[PDB]
């Protein structure tokens, strides 16, 4: 994806 | 019911409890306010189903008890139209309100007190007090970077935790997170609560006192909060909201340091030829040196050189330009931080001098 | 093509250039401005094809001739974006223009310059120069009774009539009309021109610094003005403006004044409860005396009642209220004067303490 | 109508 997605784990 | 006041007394209320109503609700009640008379006070409140505003005005002149609800917009436009200093009387009689200041004379179609909607009742299970000040800034500084109609509802909104002698504020839309926390010297059992998008603006919006007290009590289900003669309550989000802890990125190995305003006006010049929709941007980070670059559909391109303080292995990382504006515009300093690992990692960004705030934003694959 | 100009010197120069334009252009062309470099000036040029605005800036500084278009906006932005003083260099390459200034750098896609649309020539008629001031004054005057997309395209703009030693000005829409004289110091020949609204607007906001005159020339389908070092032109309307004249109230038996500010506020607040759409307003006139009342679906009403002078046999006259309201907010006076006849013929308003403006008002019947 | 019209003509 070109918006990355924070990851929350 | 009846009663007469000045209109300076009456102005800031009636725009305070206005608040929460759309302007255009699918439901006339929604777009009144009610009105309460008792016991030498006049109360007026103003709801959208998930919140309220209630605002309580002393009454010094001659009164009679009872309750009516009108038209919210009317009703203020009507007092704020009216010469500095005069005095409002109102007078109820039956599907109609009477006002008369002056020879200036109005009546408003009324809906029964009875049929407003009011939240239900509940208990507080915690409650601390602060300077408006301090909730203000704790809200100002991360309410943008809150979601707006995510299906994930938990971000709609802002989490406010308490925790030792701190209160905390996070949001986050999961492209960009915000977290402020804040000492207020009382000792507070540690919890969390998701205020709804709406009410954190409402909120922020009564708040006008500097130093003057608030005094917030939270329940399972609600959080109101008592500023001055007004009293703010709200239904609460459910959901987990995430921990901000996990997004801050862990052992950066690369720091840069920059002034804030030339930081932030060098962003503001290459986005003006960034992708109108994406705004994606190039930054390029090397030996005290940062290279942000922008190029749209046109084949346009701008270029930004600055000198920063840097040290780490050079690297090229994308962003939304708005974001990390965003971020920049919410700081009021002089100059910023940021931690970053990888081209497609968290970057942590705040006030070189303050770690109240601090800030997270995602990069985008460029 | 190239030239070096501080951003101080091409602010207000671009910011009006791009008047004419809108953002979202038809054509891709008229989205761009027109730069043009020959014997030590910058010429830039803007157009949406009825009217153009041309800046002249002087190069002080090293540069060499040619001519391109650039978007505006962006030129613009950039412009605007840099730090106060900035020193902006610009140089054409073909299908692309490089901006620099300091380590900011810029490249705008290019259109040729033989591609951008200009006016044909034309002889002017009469000319004639006068304070901006008096320009200034003379749109503010009438351009809000201007129509805005009626059929009678005649009306969609404002009329420019040289008469004697004055200057006039006369907008319509049909239902109420604007008209203002003023002396302009020289014998001109009646001759009389319709500028389209677009182009009034336009011209009415070139007009700063009320010292500085301004030079107009009026040809069969053009009129040019000159504003210091801006020169602004438009292709006029063709059509039989109507005579103000006759709609002015022939032998009014019924005069009434009053302060304008009361006037103004006593109708502000009866709006209020008006009909949101047809905004109808009856008026009550008796010895020395004014009642305003208004009504709406909800069968809210207002009344407001006011001492005035008032001469006359007593009579009822509805109103839009919003027409009175634009000529009330036109008159920043002290006292107002209504000439009127019958409840359904013009009314004739102007400030009791000038003749040089008067405006007409058509009635509603109720 | 219930705007009047101006009557120029
Ligand atoms: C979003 O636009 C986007 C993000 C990443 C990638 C991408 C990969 C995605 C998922 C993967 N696994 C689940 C194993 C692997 C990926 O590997 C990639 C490798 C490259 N290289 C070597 C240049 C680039 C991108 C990815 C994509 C994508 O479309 O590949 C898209
Ligand atoms: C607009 O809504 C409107 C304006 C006027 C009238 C009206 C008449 C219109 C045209 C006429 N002629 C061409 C001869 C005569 C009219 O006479 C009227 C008489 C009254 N009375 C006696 C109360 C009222 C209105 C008119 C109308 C309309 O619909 O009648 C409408």
């Amino acid at each position: 994806s070109e918006q990355v997605e924070l990851e929350f784990d | 019911m009846k009663f007469t006041v000045e209109r300076e007394h009456l102005l800031k209320p009636l725009q305070q409890v206005s608040g929460p109503l759309g302007g255009r609700p699918t439901l006339p009640i929604l777009g009144n306010l009610l009105l309460q008379v008792a016991d030498g006070t006049l109360s007026l409140t103003g709801t959208d189903l998930e919140m309220e505003m209630v605002a309580r005005v002393a009454l010094v002149q001659p009164h009679e008890p009872g309750a009516t609800t009108v038209p919210a917009r009317k009703f203020f436009d009507i007092c704020r139209g009216l010469p500095e200093g005069a005095e409002i009387a109102v007078q109820l009689e039956g599907e109609r309100m009477l006002v008369r200041s002056g020879r200036s004379r109005f009546s408003l179609s009324t809906l029964p007190a009875a049929d407003f909607p009011n939240l239900d009742d509940w208990q507080s299970e915690v409650e601390f007090t602060l300077p408006q000040a301090t909730m203000k800034r704790l809200i100002e500084a991360t309410q943008f970077s809150m979601a707006h109609q995510d299906v994930r509802y938990y971000l709609n909104g802002m989490l406010f935790e308490t925790e030792g002698e701190e209160l905390r504020t996070v949001a986050t839309d999961g492209h960009r997170l915000a977290v402020c926390s804040m000492p207020i010297g009382q000792s507070l059992p540690s919890h969390s609560v998701i205020v709804p998008r709406k009410g954190v603006i409402e909120l922020m919006r009564m708040l006008d006192g500097g130093d003057n007290p608030l005094r917030v009590q939270i329940g399972s289900n609600n959080i109101r909060a008592h500023v001055g003669d007004f009293i703010f309550t709200s239904k609460l989000v459910d959901g987990r909201f995430p921990d901000y802890r996990r997004v801050l990125p862990k052992n950066p190995d690369k720091h840069l340091e920059a002034g804030c305003d030339l930081l932030k006006q060098a962003f503001a010049r290459a986005a003006i030829l960034s992708n109108e929709k994406f705004r994606g941007v190039r930054l390029y980070v090397s030996e005290n040196q940062l290279k942000i670059t922008a190029n749209n559909p046109e084949q346009e391109e701008a270029e930004e050189i600055l000198d920063v303080t840097y040290s780490g292995a050079e690297m090229e990382i994308g962003f939304n330009v708005s974001y990390v504006l965003d971020v920049l515009n919410a700081l009021k300093c002089e100059n910023v931080r940021m931690m970053l690992t990888d081209s497609v990692s968290s970057v942590q960004i705040e006030d070189a001098a303050s770690q109240s705030a601090a800030y997270v934003v995602m990069p985008m694959r460029l």
